[PDB]
């Protein structure tokens, strides 16, 4: 569908069993803000934001419950048929033009989530995992997910993922 | 149905008290209140779902359990005389317009339990000026010198209870309003013709149940334990 | 002002997936709404409102247990189209007009030499409408100009870089022409060979 | 906060009663009244969305005010069963939040009908600590107060049980150890019709 804007309201996601679930709101392609469901706190990805617009979390709590509900009823309804895995890709990039001495942000792209579990760790080849920041699963159109890990370091890397349907996790080095 | 447990319960400061609601409505939200004179209906706890508990507007002092879908217990660790209150359970859909609540549970926290008297029923007979000039009597029943008000009154015409003709005080009243622990009374009347009053086949008789300690609960006195009992008084028709 | 989501609608080692969505389509503002709910198990979408039609339509046959159910109780169904206003109308008037429609970060605009060719690297600017032209000695250039798509960078922000195939010779002048929303007058970068 | 008018009232049989509330959350679009019988708990009376300017239900109906955010609840040809607390609620069902905001409620006691009025004041036999006076069959424009004396119990508003059918009166009882307690003097704090038997 055509349209100047899209807003995509009350992303509810819900996976059995694990008990994970993810609430966020989008415009645009980006992601408003995400309710914490274990400190049941709307957490807004711009703050200044959070100063111009709130949010009620419990909202997304009840339709997260819903979900869950759901979620259920439609597993034992198709004779619980599971969920298939699936091949993620990664694709690294900087946020800034990189310079030595002058810090600024990396960015690994996963793409084709299925099921939205993954563990999105880096590589000097040792783990680093100070100064990372994650996003939360973003929608597409196809019901997978992608989900960027930004990673800030010394403008001196390999991004290895391990998802379900990579048999051996893949490293993407820069 | 929506159905609490327990209704009436007595304890003292520093125990732990548990009520505990059970919902049969297939419903998935599930609350806790408690209502007071001068603060209406207040949220304590409530939940979206097994496993869940969010906190209401006055969670302080309570903790909430949520362990199916059909149970939800509301939880004092340390029990405090400004807990104590009639507490009130409710079920709702998923968007529901709504709540289905319970009967409630009347609670009493307190500092000792020296002060748990039952009460002295008495029934009075109608005044005869009463029956020659409106050709109907009216019998009086008192129940006095109890606490706390967790009091039913109940008229019982030969062997039966009686509805037409009762109406009783909606609320207890203290004997002594300046005391902090003043005791309470209630009081009813039965109206009943003069024809049937003046038969003396037919009986009359005031029944009050009283709620207090259990059986497991621990007495230090002298007096008998104040129990959980009936305590009734009773006229015979007459001439 | 406060943000409304949609109501998900409740029905009646191997894993499992759900998922829901309120999509909401504006088109001149405000002025032609479409709202679209989605309900998906296991990636493959299942039943799914939408305003085009009305009423809830299922998707694959496991759709029709609650697509026929959730038209048929008009307490579900009446709140659901009325959330073509409730949520989308009232979010994008409301929230959305404070923060995500006024928000305008201007870009950063800078030239280098890659070895040849020059990278005029633009930086850090929503929205996504943007401009970037070569100029060389002040003659637009479009052959040997190549740019990468709309880069998002996640945090609300964008990039682009706009690479340039030329030879430095002594005493010309490159310019990088850059247009956005956000800048008064367009944004010139120079530099001298 | 929901705020609630009056916090008591007092009707008799026939009458119309009106329950007023007011809120100060423009965005409640949803108000429900509940009805709480004493013994009981809360059950929904009848409810009204923002968008309607009322609801009709029997003899029980709404006037909503959107503008100056007014709620009121009409009970027409009151009923002795509508004597019952009341509750006032409202919630932003935009929030997905389900947490109604309860008033303060009014208490609402409805006067039996008598036919004919004959106030009186009465002694009842003891049947072997005190004596009790009873003070009955008085029309709508008597107001029973309380006594100057402690130590002189008076209770003024008893509830009919909910299932009576045939004997229905709103009796003040007095009752005291005292010792120059006797019924011509123990409502000397209320204002009695001049027309009051004394046997």
């Amino acid at each position: 569908i055509e349209a100047d804007h899209v807003g995509t309201y009350g992303i509810s996601v819900y996976q059995s069993p694990g008990d994970i679930g993810q609430y966020t709101f989008e415009f645009d392609g980006d992601e408003l803000f995400y309710v914490d469901l274990d400190k049941k706190e709307t957490v807004w990805m711009l703050p200044e934001f959070g100063q111009l617009a709130s949010f009620d979390p419990q909202g997304g709590l009840q339709n997260i419950a819903v979900v869950k509900h759901n979620l259920g009823v439609l597993t034992k309804r198709s004779n619980s048929t599971p969920a298939t895995n699936e091949a993620p890709q990664a694709t690294v990039f900087p946020k800034s033009p990189v310079l030595l001495g002058q810090p600024n942000t990396l960015i690994c792209f996963v793409d084709n989530i299925f099921p939205p579990v993954i563990n999105i760790t880096w590589l000097n080849s040792k783990s680093v995992a100070d100064g990372v920041y994650e996003t939360s699963f973003f929608v597409n159109r196809d019901y997978s997910f992608h989900k960027l890990s930004y990673l800030t370091f010394i403008p001196s890397y390999d991004c290895k993922v391990e998802h379900w349907g990579l048999e051996e996790p893949v490293l993407k080095h820069w | 149905a929506v159905t609490q447990s327990p209704r009436n319960k007595v304890a003292v400061t520093g125990g732990k008290v548990t009520l505990s609601c059970n919902q049969t409505n297939n419903h998935n939200n599930m609350y806790w209140y408690r209502q007071d004179t001068g603060h209406g209906l207040r949220l304590i706890h409530y939940s979206y779902g097994a496993g869940s508990t969010e906190k209401g507007d006055i969670p302080d002092g309570y903790k909430a359990s949520r362990p199916s879908q059909e149970n939800f217990s509301l939880i004092l660790e340390l029990a405090t005389p400004s807990q104590t209150s009639v507490y009130f359970c409710a079920s709702g859909d998923f968007w529901g317009d709504t709540l289905y609540f319970g009967a409630g549970t009347r609670l009493s926290v307190l500092e000792d339990l020296k002060n748990v008297f039952p009460p002295e029923v008495a029934v009075f007979e109608p005044s005869e000026a009463e029956i020659s000039h409106t050709q109907k009597a009216t019998l009086v029943c008192l129940a006095t010198g109890f606490y706390p008000d967790h009091v039913e009154l109940s008229w019982w015409v030969n062997g039966k209870e009686v509805h037409s003709g009762v109406c009783t005080d909606p609320q207890p009243l203290k004997e002594q309003p300046a005391l902090n622990d003043s005791r309470y009374a209630l009081s009813s009347r039965l109206r009943v013709s003069a024809t049937f009053w003046q038969n003396p086949r037919n009986h009359f008789r005031c029944q009050v149940q009283f709620y207090g300690l259990s059986e497991n609960d621990e007495w230090t006195q002298d007096r008998a334990k104040p129990v959980t009992q009936i305590v009734s008084a009773e006229a015979w028709g007459r001439a | 002002v406060s943000y409304y989501g949609p109501k998900t609608s409740p029905v009646q080692e191997r894993h499992f997936v759900y998922q829901f969505m309120g999509e909401c389509y504006f088109t001149n503002g405000t002025q032609r709404i479409r709202y679209v709910t989605r309900y998906i198990y296991n990636r493959e979408e299942y039943v799914r409102y939408d305003s085009d039609v009305g009423e809830h339509r299922a998707v694959t046959e496991l759709g029709r247990p609650d697509a026929e159910y959730w038209n048929s109780q008009p307490e579900i169904l009446e709140r659901t189209r009325a959330e073509l206003d409730t949520v989308c109308r009232h979010n994008y008037e409301g929230p959305e007009t404070h923060t995500s429609l006024r928000r305008l970060e201007q870009p950063n605009v800078v030239i280098s030499l890659s070895r040849n060719t020059l990278v005029c690297s633009v930086t850090d600017f929503y929205p996504a409408k943007i401009k970037v032209r070569w100029f060389r000695n002040g003659q637009e250039e479009t052959v040997g100009v190549s740019s990468t798509q709309l880069i998002r960078n996640g945090d609300w922000t964008f990039q682009v870089l706009v690479m340039l195939e030329m030879t430095p010779r002594r005493g010309e002048v490159y310019t990088c022409h850059v247009e956005h929303p956000s800048l008064k007058s367009p944004i010139t970068v120079e530099w001298r060979a | 906060q929901v705020r609630q008018s009056p916090q008591s009232l007092t009707v008799w049989e026939g009458e119309t009663a009106i329950l007023n509330c007011s809120y100060e959350n423009s965005a409640f679009d949803y108000l429900p009244w509940y009805q709480q019988f004493p013994g009981e708990g809360p059950a929904l009376l009848i409810a009204i969305r923002s968008v309607s300017d009322k609801k009709e239900d029997g003899r029980f109906t709404i006037f909503f005010n959107k503008r100056e955010k007014k709620l009121s609840l009409h009970i027409t040809d009151s009923q002795p069963g509508d004597s019952a607390t009341y509750f006032c609620a409202g919630i932003d069902t935009g929030a997905n939040t389900g947490k109604l905001t309860f008033g303060h409620g009014t208490i609402l006691r409805v006067h039996p009908n008598i036919q004919n009025p004959d106030p009186a004041v009465y002694q009842l036999r003891d049947s072997k600590d005190k004596s009790v006076c009873l003070f009955t069959d008085f029309d709508s424009q008597t107001n029973v107060s309380q006594s100057k004396d402690s130590d002189v119990y008076i209770t003024d508003k008893c509830v009919l049980d909910m299932r009576s059918m045939d004997f229905k009166s709103n009796s003040a009882v007095a009752w005291s150890n005292k010792s120059d307690f006797a019924c011509a003097n123990a409502f000397n704090n209320s204002i009695i019709p001049e027309d009051t038997f004394f046997p």
